[PDB]
């Protein structure tokens, strides 16, 4: 039996295109763009999908103060909405 | 209309985290261990078993990517999770003897034809989130406004 | 008085990276990737987001049979979501 | 949590599209002009007044991007749609006169670069959709799998 299928399908990239440089006051602080998206992971995980969860890092970094970030959702080809479901 | 989620009973999800802090040329990345442990413990807490890999060249990175997408795991699994955490520039991800004279980078298309279908046969139907840290050699994206 | 704001910000790409050649067959046919956006800009404007009708339009595409298309979404800068509102 | 639109009474929503069928070199695109009055009636019946430029060359579409982004109409505006029509390949947008020898391409970088809020202020805070069309020179997207 043979069957087509989409030979790029089902992806989602989320990258920090605005620059993410070491400070020189706390030399070995975590990134403020990791950190962001952890904390909206933990949160949203059992609410939104990830694809939303993405709008919700770029809602919050809507106003800049500190670090200046603006992460883009790349290249997506997700057909279905993804929803993670924490412990199940 | 939802990605249907496999069974925890059965199942084996699959993480790969690739980062560069110590480099030859290019300034060091210092506080990405705050970043590692941050994602693994993230991951691991949503079901996947995570991969970590430090300071790799761009012919290191390729080969350990496309021995991820080989991985039998991935045909028990429902979804997977990339990240990768280095140096930006025009083409993408930078390696750890790239240098000004030498160029070492990792594009960002060869990733996305190492987990598509052809490739990457256990993957299909799948959710493939790639979360990539570049810092780019532009001033901050911020500009002034007279209001 | 000054604010900050980020230079890129508020962006949606919708392109087909799939190739959309022209048939030997109805040369003056429409574009497979164009109609099946109209059509799903129509019915879906007063009921969902134009990042949601994006992501329908992938979802409809997602078995091939005539002309294999698969659009992706690039550079997400959308902060919130944008309903088009039909008639407002 | 939703993108604030602008009254019906008092709005002027402008969007621009820019096509490409007749050619120096490369494949005529007939059946282009279903496409153009396709998304002419679907913008104008959503609000948007639609500018259509056909037949230009990676110059001239430089230029005209540039002239839309200063119009005064989009400063009592709330969004805009962008429609992009042509052959495409790995850097972008080919123009009329783009043959192998001579490349004449419009940059993708350099649409966001036109319509960002540095370069065009009238459009900060509101969605910008770019909608392009790039047949590129890749055997269609699908594989056959053993099931
Ligand atoms: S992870 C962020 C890196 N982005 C890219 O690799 C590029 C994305 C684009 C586009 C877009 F399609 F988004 F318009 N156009 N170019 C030239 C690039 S590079
Ligand atoms: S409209 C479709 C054209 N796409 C692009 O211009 C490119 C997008 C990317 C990316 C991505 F960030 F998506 F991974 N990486 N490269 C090298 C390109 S080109």
């Amino acid at each position: 039996a043979i069957k087509k299928a989409h030979i790029e399908k089902d992806f989602i990239a989320f990258c920090s295109s605005t620059p993410d440089n070491v400070s020189w006051r706390h030399p070995t602080m975590g990134s403020v763009f990791i950190g962001r998206l952890i904390e909206h992971m933990q949160e949203y995980a059992a609410s939104a999908d990830v694809e939303e969860i993405f709008r919700k890092v770029r809602f919050s970094f809507e106003q800049p103060d500190g670090r200046a970030q603006m992460p883009t959702t790349e290249r997506v080809t997700l057909t279905r909405a993804f929803y993670l479901f924490p412990g199940h | 209309e939802i990605y249907p989620i496999m069974d925890k009973s059965s199942r084996t999800r699959l993480a790969l985290i690739i980062c560069n802090e110590e480099f030859d040329s290019i300034p060091r990345r210092t506080g990405a261990e705050v970043d590692i442990t941050g994602m693994t413990m993230l991951l691991q807490n949503l079901g996947y078993s995570v991969d970590v890999k430090k300071n790799l060249t761009a012919s290191d990175m390729t080969t350990e990517l496309e021995a991820f997408a080989h991985r039998p795991e991935h045909k028990t699994s429902d979804s997977t999770f990339l990240v990768f955490m280095s140096h930006g520039i025009r083409e993408g991800i930078c390696g750890k003897k790239h240098s000004e004279q030498v160029p070492d980078i990792l594009q960002l298309n060869a990733i996305f034809n190492m987990l598509n279908t052809k490739n990457c046969p256990s993957l299909k139907d799948k959710p493939k989130v790639i979360i990539i840290q570049a810092a780019r050699g532009d001033s901050p994206g911020v500009v002034w406004f007279k209001d």
